């Protein structure tokens, strides 16, 4: 019968990893470098854009940063469809506590379904996980500002400054040496950008290979606002932190 | 026993000259019974406005699924539903409830972004559309309402002129069924403002 | 390779080799024939006793099918059991709606459909059995062969099993000699010589025939089975043509 | 549930010496139309059995093709067919009492009266009733609706208990039998003169006769 | 080597099992040729009854499916059985729903989106038939539409399938050539049956008997196939110019 | 409705008036109650239009997949198709069909099929609401093995009288032929048959 | 008769890579190229009519299909695949779309539609991925004029202008030399004849290319896409 | 509601009137009855307003994806069939009363469908409240293979009978004109009532109404 052509992929190995997991991370160790960094007043999230051609056109294009709800964004590291499912997903779940609660669904809780039914493919079902890192970067009035992460384990973390995809190893060490508790945003965007611009393999970092964002309560009267940069912003921004 | 008169109250909606407006009364109760007068049956989804009359737990079943709707709309469209968009939305989301329905009478109120052209619409509680250029209305009140709207309405009227048309068509309608008014609401949208206004009228 | 491992899998030939596994099966078995007279069809097949202790005439091979039906079968014998089953529910619905007892070609296609089914997926076997058979419908009579493959046709004359090289020269010897056709008395004769010099390729074991028939002025177009004298009048002349 | 459209009456019955007799009019009415005049009622199942049914013709037309398909189903592997194990009227019966029974059970019945006469494997007499209810009994003589108020009285003096079954000849049944379909003829208003009578006896097997008439007519008395 | 077993791909881009499906196709060993006239279309085919004791009025790849509808199969009987009996019962169904005879084309483009699906989902193989099917649409007019294991499908202005159908394929090609039509200019269908005969004639280089034929043709509103006795008027004709 | 088929020599002739009424008012005038489910199977129609409408194109497509399998199907093959669904679906539905049709081995037949969904085959058949006015005059008249002209003027009298007394009945008289020569359709209108 | 595929036919191996999506690719490579530009004021989509034989009528064989009134879809790889795509993205138009927004979707989301579903054959039991790379043009009243392409794995990106299949990357290169943010739709067609041309063997005329664009409406509104004409193609080769 | 259709010789004439009721009170004075089908076939509609939206809406949507399927227009028949089995499938419960007409490859038809699923295939037909009225103007002036604008005319005249002497129907009458060469799609054909014209101005004048609070809120 059908046995003979099952790859089985929700076993473990002799070591107890699950196989397909693990090659899942290699998958999203190839795509471009994601970075989140949360600061006291808000949160950056900065994106590597893949392969590009002058011909791609770049302000109408969503690869890396999606956004959820008004409160609550995400960056992509894998398979841009693969994550557009989850994406929607979550989307759904946000709306669904909305509906029942009459307020805004708390960061962690978007955070763990999600990763729960990454989880879910990985114990049941014999189908392969979805090739997808994200960083969540979001707000609530329980914990403010949140940054986390999830990997086709299923497993989630949280973090004051964080990369996936491409040379996370040195990005993180990057990361790590100039990141300080008591940053701003303004600083964040900064080292983000800093940092994707040591760590990418493209010979020059250009705003047609980036994508940007920051989740401000910088606003009029302390109410969260998301900003996806635009191709001319990002132009800006690269300029104003002399990278360009 | 009619699901559509337990809890009462009404809602109207007119356009006017590069406006429209949409009112309703504050009124919830258990028949006799007056429960509520802060019960306002006016939402909104971006620009577009949504009145609803009828039981009030539907009332407030529906304002949350086309909260829940227009939100993934956004979302995936990236840009705001407009009136005439949002219209269809609400005739499909009733319709498929036929054998079933939603004891409701909605209305829809806005001014189309692009275009820039006022928009009203009301719907039966399975979803055909009444879409009228002059004035929509719905409730337990809305033969008095049919009758104040088509005596004192006339078309292209200026913004506070409006006001004054919609809101005595409104009190006067409402001031003549038990099951509604115990306080009133109109709003006033324009392209890029939009008034809120409460109504003073006898709390009985 | 590894195309024959598994069923419903085309070899770089184009052919499916589980089925023609299912062939030698069938060819393994014993010998079955039918014969096309001129207003029915004959049955016959070879039972091989196995020990003195199988009881006569109890083992019966041979099986009908609504009323008018015959089918006999080489091979594994459950297999065909199967699709006889298979093939009575077929005859059975088609006459609930239509009221007319199943044609003899639409009963045909009905088994062919099934067993062609069981190419298709490599979750089921194909059938190991060749199955002859036919009756008496409002067109007369027909005689069919169905393979493993789905595969059927219909026949003036047919053999399968392990006899059938044997039986199918016998069989084209009568299509040539009487082309004006055969009665059906003649053609229970005659299948019993055919069983009986088909033996020749089962001959270290002895044998017990067996035969039915439908015929329009012999069975009133009903499938009966050969029994008492006028089977004994057929072993009789099948044993005088043998010596 | 439904409501029975075009329907039969009375199916009389009774055992005497050597078997039973049954007996069934021609007739399908459609309320007060007398709609259908050649509709056969006795349905014979191999050569030991007839099914008299009365009540909704569909529903009878369909138990005739189940009957039927039964009698396909019992030939199928069985060498003994046509004789140790051909069908029974025992067999027969439960068979349809059974589908009666689970039937009314959801609440869809088939809208019939039902007597099964036969003669068994060893020379017994068969006689039984079922209903739309599965309501099932035995007894000398039998018979549906109209017949259990008119025909019974009659019948039930031929043989009373069992002990009269051996003293009763195929002839006094007979007659008794065609006597009492003159009186049902006479009384009952959904009946017709033409009906079909079955004697199934040990000795001489399954005798079906049709056309038969309902004759002697007493009406001179309405003249006065 | 498990990608030559089931319909996935091949690190080439290649389905090897489509590939196989394509040369069951051939194992008959039988030619078909189809033509269109102006009111008609026709389709003959090889009729080989190897066996005496086969009744060769049984032996046929020729199908009826509707009353407009004929289609001729080039491979195993089997698979071209389960193909017939599903284009018969797609083309009721068809009737049925939108109450107008199904077309030619889209019972072709039907079952050629069936044969898809095989290639695609792993538990089921292809057939290893290519469909030819004919008609007289009442829009289109006289159609050739084709379907094969790959799911591939597309109308034609004439066709052959078979072992020797390159031969067929450019002696109709050639004939199209000079004639500068899409068609056989031709009134009766009885002619246009006459012209694929002696153009199989002329490109197989085999003389045919009644019994080595067979024939369908399509008119408006009937489609049919003919007698060994209706072919051998045909070869007849023939024969005498 | 008033509709009748009735076996003669040749074949087997279907008889209908054309009135359908919704309460009093005739909503349509000229409806055409004998409908095709076969080259020459063919049946009339009483009951609800809704139900009748559906189980004849449901016959016509079991009878178009019979054909394309096992060839033209019998008279008798139609009635059991159309008795099938109405006795099965005996609770959902109001039809009174008449089932008639012309194989050439069986001649003429008639099937009828009343709201039970039992199956009676006749010599002929009468049904709808305006056959009640015409059991006399049909029982009287009918007469086995009558010709063309005999059957035509046998079907015209009596629907003309069903005609006159149903109200439910009217319009005008619409005949199918069925023999061997083919399929002829007659039509007969009130200034012809009201003075019969 | 089960179908016991329940599980994945893609996997990731040890790499990283997923085999199937990669064979898909390659199958969508040995595919006849097809490309698409877009001007200011409209798309255009354009593919050789790759002839199987002669005696074919291609004519019959649509490779541009209308998805709906403003949208228009092209494909390099394997065509039994495309039209079971093309059916399904016709029919999301309306299910999803405008049986409950009363209007048309627009290309971004329809794009996405479509490319969820070749995902779910990525991912789903028993199936293979599609064969085929999809360029979707379309137009709509908020977003203009664009042009997507869309391929096995489901990932799709917007482009000024770009082509697949056989002779891409070659394509590519002289699209990319002559595009501009100026371009009218006439330029844009006249840059797809002689990009098109590089690629093409043998014939090539009206009848052996097809071509279709997005631009103004043709007479609520009339329809966008229009397919370009045999006549109408020729008519610009001489211009040429 | 009066619709009504009738077959002329080049083709299919539709008429509606633009009343919509809730009751007895009029909700819309020029609401569109007659619906889209298909580039040749249009559907008048009676009955429950949103059943008859709704179900002209589906076998509309259904017919185009059938027809870009078959690269061929749709026809009438299959209108007809798949508007029928539907209701029919529904038992009555979706109360659609629709006068479906339009021009095939097979030339002018026109039908009537009713909420259970009954069709019938008729030369000229009427529906809603105000058939009686209509058919009336039919049965009086019918006659085959008439000329557009005399169609045109009878057509008019049957639902402007519907318009005065039903109450249930009103306002302003709709033609649609259906043949091989066009698809006259008139609304409004004709104006038969002028709009009341009101003697008084009651409008308020600026402040004349009392409230409590306001807010202003820009977008
Ligand atoms: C005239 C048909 S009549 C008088 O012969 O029944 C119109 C037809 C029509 C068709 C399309 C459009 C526009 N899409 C408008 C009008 N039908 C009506 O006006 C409906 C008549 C009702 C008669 C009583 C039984 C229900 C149908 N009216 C409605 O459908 C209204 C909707 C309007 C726009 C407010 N709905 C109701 O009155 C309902 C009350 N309760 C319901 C469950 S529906
Ligand atoms: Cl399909
Ligand atoms: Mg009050
Ligand atoms: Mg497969
Ligand atoms: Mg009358």
């Amino acid at each position: 019968g059908s046995r003979r052509y099952d790859s089985r992929t929700t076993i473990f190995s002799p070591e107890g990893r699950l196989y397909q997991v693990e090659y899942a991370l290699e998958s999203i160790s190839h795509a471009g470098t994601a970075i989140g960094i949360m600061a006291s007043d808000g949160i950056v999230l900065a994106a590597e854009r893949k392969v590009t051609s002058t011909l791609l056109e770049q302000d109408t294009s969503t690869e890396k940063l999606y956004k959820l709800n008004d409160k609550i964004a995400v960056a992509v590291a894998g398979l841009t469809a693969d994550a557009e499912i989850l994406i929607n997903t979550a989307r759904i779940h946000a709306q669904n506590y909305l509906k029942t609660y009459n307020e805004d669904i708390p960061v962690e809780i978007l955070v763990r379904r999600l990763s729960d039914i990454k989880q879910g493919y990985t114990q049941h079902g014999g189908l392969r996980p979805f090739g997808v890192s994200f960083i969540y970067a979001g707000y609530d009035d329980r914990y403010g500002y949140q940054l986390y992460t999830s990997n086709p384990s299923g497993n989630y973390t949280g973090w004051k400054a964080i990369s996936v995809g491409a040379n996370t190893s040195a990005a993180q060490t990057l990361l790590q040496m100039d990141y300080k508790d008591d940053m701003k945003v303004d600083d964040a965007i900064e080292l983000a950008l800093k940092t994707l611009s040591k760590t990418t393999d493209s010979s020059a970092l250009t705003y047609d290979r980036l994508e940007f964002a920051t989740i401000r309560k910088g606003a009029n009267d302390g109410e969260v606002y998301q900003k996806i940069f635009k191709p001319q912003e990002i132009k800006d921004i690269l300029v104003k932190t002399g990278i360009t | 026993s009619d699901p559509s008169s337990i809890n009462g109250g009404i809602v109207v909606a007119m356009t006017g000259k590069d406006c429209v407006a949409i009112a309703c009364d504050l009124r919830l109760g258990s028949q006799s019974l007056g429960v509520s007068n802060k019960f306002e049956k006016i939402f909104h989804y971006g620009h577009v406005f949504l009145g609803i009359t009828g039981l009030a737990t539907d009332v407030t079943t529906l304002n949350e699924m086309f909260r829940y709707k227009t939100n993934l709309y956004k979302l995936k469209e990236e840009r705001a539903i407009e009136p005439e968009t949002f219209t269809q939305l609400v005739s499909s989301s009733l319709y498929e409830r036929r054998f079933g329905p939603y004891f409701v009478g909605p209305v829809v109120a806005g001014i189309n972004s692009k275009s820039g052209k006022p928009f009203i619409a009301g719907f039966d509680l399975i979803g055909c559309i009444d879409e009228a250029k002059d004035f929509i209305v719905s409730g337990t009140a809305s033969d008095q309402l049919f009758g104040m709207c088509e005596s004192l309405y006339e078309p292209n009227l200026e913004p506070e002129d409006l006001f004054e048309t919609i809101s005595q068509a409104l009190l006067n309608a409402a001031d003549r069924d038990a099951l509604s008014g115990w306080g009133a609401v109109v709003y006033i949208i324009k392209k890029d403002e939009v008034v809120k206004r409460y109504l003073k009228m006898r709390q009985d | 390779t590894g195309y024959d491992l598994s069923n419903s899998v085309f070899s770089p030939d184009g052919r499916n080799f589980q089925v023609e596994y299912a062939v030698k099966a069938v060819e393994n078995g014993t010998t079955s024939i039918g014969i096309k007279c001129n207003d029915g069809v004959v049955f016959a097949v070879e039972k091989l006793i196995t020990s003195k202790l199988l009881v006569p005439q109890k083992n019966v091979k041979i099986q009908v099918v609504d009323r008018h039906i015959g089918c006999v079968y080489s091979g594994l014998i459950p297999d065909g059991r199967h699709l006889v089953n298979r093939g009575r529910e077929e005859a059975a619905s088609f006459k609930k709606l239509y009221k007319t007892p199943i044609p003899i070609p639409a009963f045909a296609d009905r088994l062919g459909q099934y067993v062609q089914a069981h190419t298709l997926y490599n979750s089921v076997r194909p059938f190991g059995v060749s199955t002859i058979f036919g009756g008496v419908d409002k067109n007369g009579a027909h005689l069919y062969m169905l393979e493993p493959s789905g595969s059927y046709w219909g026949y003036k004359g047919a053999a399968t099993g392990k006899g059938r090289q044997s039986a199918k020269a016998e069989l084209e010897k009568l299509v040539d000699h009487h082309p004006e056709g055969l009665s059906a008395r003649e053609a229970v004769k005659q299948a019993a010589k055919i069983i009986y010099l088909a033996h020749e390729d089962n001959k270290e074991k002895d044998f017990e025939l067996e035969i039915s028939w439908c015929s329009l002025s012999e069975t009133n177009g009903l499938h009966k089975f050969v029994k008492g004298d006028l089977l004994q009048e057929a072993i009789d002349f099948a044993q005088k043509e043998i010596n | 549930t439904q409501q029975p459209i075009v329907t039969g009456t009375s199916v009389i019955s009774m055992k005497y010496d050597n078997g039973v007799i049954i007996a069934a009019d021609n007739l399908g009415s459609y309320g007060s139309l007398l709609r259908f005049n050649g509709v056969e009622r006795l349905i014979p199942v191999g050569d030991n059995t007839v099914v008299g049914i009365s009540g909704d013709i569909s529903d009878m037309q369909h138990i005739e093709r189940l009957l039927k398909d039964l009698v396909t189903e019992n030939a199928y592997d069985n060498p003994l067919a046509d004789a140790e194990e051909a069908l029974e009227p025992s067999y027969i019966f439960e068979y349809l009492a059974t589908v009666m029974y689970q039937r009314r059970s959801k609440m869809n019945p088939l809208w019939n009266a039902i007597i099964v006469a036969g003669v068994q494997s060893n020379g017994d007499q068969f006689l039984r009733y079922v209903n739309l209810l599965g309501v099932t009994y035995s007894s000398p003589t039998l018979a549906t609706g109209f017949g259990a108020h008119m025909a019974n009285p009659l019948l039930r003096k031929v043989v009373d208990r069992e002990s009269d079954i051996p003293k009763t000849t195929v002839q006094v049944a007979e007659e008794a039998i065609v006597n009492a379909m003159r009186v049902l003829y006479y009384r009952d208003a959904r009946s017709s003169r033409n009906f079909s009578l079955a004697i199934i006896d040990k000795n001489t097997g399954l005798t079906f006769k049709k056309n038969l008439q309902v004759e002697n007519m007493k009406w001179d008395f309405a003249k006065d | 080597g498990y990608d030559r077993h089931i319909t996935i791909f091949s690190p080439e881009g290649r389905l090897y099992q489509v590939e196989y499906a394509f040369k069951a196709t051939n194992q008959t060993n039988i030619n078909s040729l189809a033509v269109r006239g102006k009111d008609c279309t026709v389709v003959i085919s090889q009729k080989k009854v190897p066996d005496k004791l086969l009744d060769p009025t049984t032996v046929s790849y020729i199908f009826c499916i509707s009353r407009t509808i004929g289609m001729v199969v080039n491979g195993p009987i089997p698979d071209a059985r389960n193909a017939a009996l599903r284009a018969k019962a797609e083309a009721a169904e068809f009737r049925y729903k939108y109450g107008y005879d199904m077309p030619c084309d889209v019972l072709a483009k039907r079952m050629a989106n069936l044969s898809q699906i095989y290639t695609q989902r792993a538990y089921m193989r292809p057939l290893g038939v290519i469909l030819t099917f004919v008609s007289v649409d009442e829009e289109l007019g006289p159609s050739i539409y084709k379907t094969d294991p790959a799911g591939y499908y597309v109308g034609y202005k004439a066709t052959a399938t078979g072992p020797k159908q390159q031969e067929i394929t450019t002696n109709l090609e050639n004939h199209f050539k000079k004639s500068k039509i899409d068609h056989i200019n031709e009134e009766s269908w009885e002619k246009v049956v006459e012209f694929a005969i002696t153009h199989m004639i002329d490109a197989l280089g085999t003389e045919f008997s009644k019994n080595d034929l067979e024939v369908g043709v399509a008119t408006k509103d009937k489609f049919f196939t003919l007698s060994a006795e209706n072919i051998e008027e045909r070869l007849v004709a023939i024969a005498e110019q | 409705t008033s509709i009748m088929a009735v076996t003669f020599k040749d074949g087997v002739i279907l008889g209908a008036d054309s009135r359908t009424t919704t309460g009093a008012y005739i909503a349509n005038r000229v409806t055409d109650k004998l409908t095709r489910v076969h080259d020459k199977i063919w049946c009339c129609r009483s009951g609800s239009a809704a139900d009748t409408q559906a189980i004849a194109d449901i016959v016509q497509y079991h009878l178009e997949l019979y054909t394309s399998q096992y060839g033209t199907p019998s008279t008798e093959t139609a009635a059991s198709v159309f008795k099938e669904l109405c006795y099965e679906n005996k609770d959902n539905l109001t039809a009174g069909i008449i089932v008639a049709g012309y194989d050439d081995k069986n001649k003429g037949e008639v099937y009828t099929i009343p709201l039970g969904g039992s199956v009676h085959k006749l010599p002929y058949a009468i049904a709808g609401s305006g056959s009640t006015f015409i059991y006399g005059y049909c029982d009287k008249n009918f007469r086995e093995n009558m010709s063309k002209e005999e059957t035509v003027d046998f079907i015209k009298h009596s629907l003309s009288q069903a005609i006159k007394w149903d109200g439910s009945s009217g319009g005008v008289i619409r005949m199918v032929v069925l023999t061997a020569a083919g399929v002829e359709r007659l039509i007969f209108y009130p200034d012809e048959y009201e003075q019969l | 008769m089960t179908d016991r595929y329940s599980f994945s036919l893609t996997t990731f191996s040890p790499s990283g890579k997923l085999g199937q999506i990669d064979y898909a690719l390659t199958a969508v490579k040995q595919g006849v190229t097809s490309l698409g530009i877009k001007a200011t004021n409209g798309v255009v989509i354009a593919t050789e009519k790759k002839s199987s034989s002669p005696l074919a009528m291609s004519e019959t064989l649509s490779k541009v299909s209308l998805l709906t009134p403003d949208i228009g879809a092209v494909y390099s790889g394997m065509g039994p695949d495309y039209r079971v795509l093309v059916d399904k993205s016709r029919k999301v138009a309306h299910t999803s779309y405008k049986r409950i927004y009363g209007e048309y979707p627009p290309t971004k989301l329809l794009v996405s539609e479509v490319a969820k579903i070749m995902q779910e054959a990525t991912q789903s039991g028993g199936v293979r991925p599609f064969g085929v790379s999809l360029l979707i043009a379309g137009h709509d009243e908020f977003n203009g004029f664009s042009l997507y392409q869309v391929d096995p794995s489901g990932s799709y990106f917007p482009w000024k202008a770009t082509a697949i299949g056989k002779g891409s990357v070659a394509a590519k290169t002289f699209l990319e030399k002559r595009w501009n943010d100026e371009l009218e739709l006439e330029d844009a067609i006249h840059i797809a004849l002689l990009t098109l041309k590089e690629s093409v063997e043998g014939e090539f005329n009206g009848d052996t290319i097809e071509l279709a664009i997005i631009g103004d409406e043709n007479p609520d509104k009339g329809p966008r896409f229009r397919k370009l004409t045999s006549q109408e193609i020729n008519d610009r080769l001489e211009a040429l | 509601t009066t619709i009504a259709g009738v077959v002329y010789k080049d083709g299919i004439v539709l008429g509606a009137d633009t009343r919509a009721t809730e009751g007895m009170v009029v909700a819309d004075k020029n609401c569109s009855k007659i619906h889209f089908i298909s580039p040749n076939i249009y559907c008048c509609g009676a009955g429950t307003a949103a059943d008859t939206d709704m179900t002209t809406q589906l076998i509309s949507s259904n017919l185009e994806l059938h027809s870009l399927s078959t690269g061929r227009l749709p026809r009438v028949v299959t209108a007809n069939r798949m508007l029928k089995q539907m209701l029919f499938r529904y038992q009555g419960y979706i109360g659609a009363a629709l006068v479906l007409g339009g021009v095939d490859v097979t030339g002018p038809h026109l039908y009537s469908i009713y909420p259970h699923g009954s069709t019938d295939k008729l030369p000229y037909v009427t529906m809603g409240s105000g058939s009686l009225a209509a058919m009336a103007v039919f049965e009086d002036k019918f006659r085959p293979d008439m000329e557009e604008e005399e169609a045109k005319n009878l057509v008019s005249e049957a639902i402007a009978a519907g318009i005065f002497n039903d109450l249930g129907s009103g306002g302003n009458i709709d033609l649609c004109v259906i043949s091989k060469n066009k698809l006259d799609f008139l609304r409004p054909y004709t104006v038969p009532n002028k709009k009341g014209t009101r003697l008084g101005r009651y409008r308020c004048e600026k402040g004349t109404t009392a409230v409590l609070t306001e807010k202003i809120t820009p977008l």
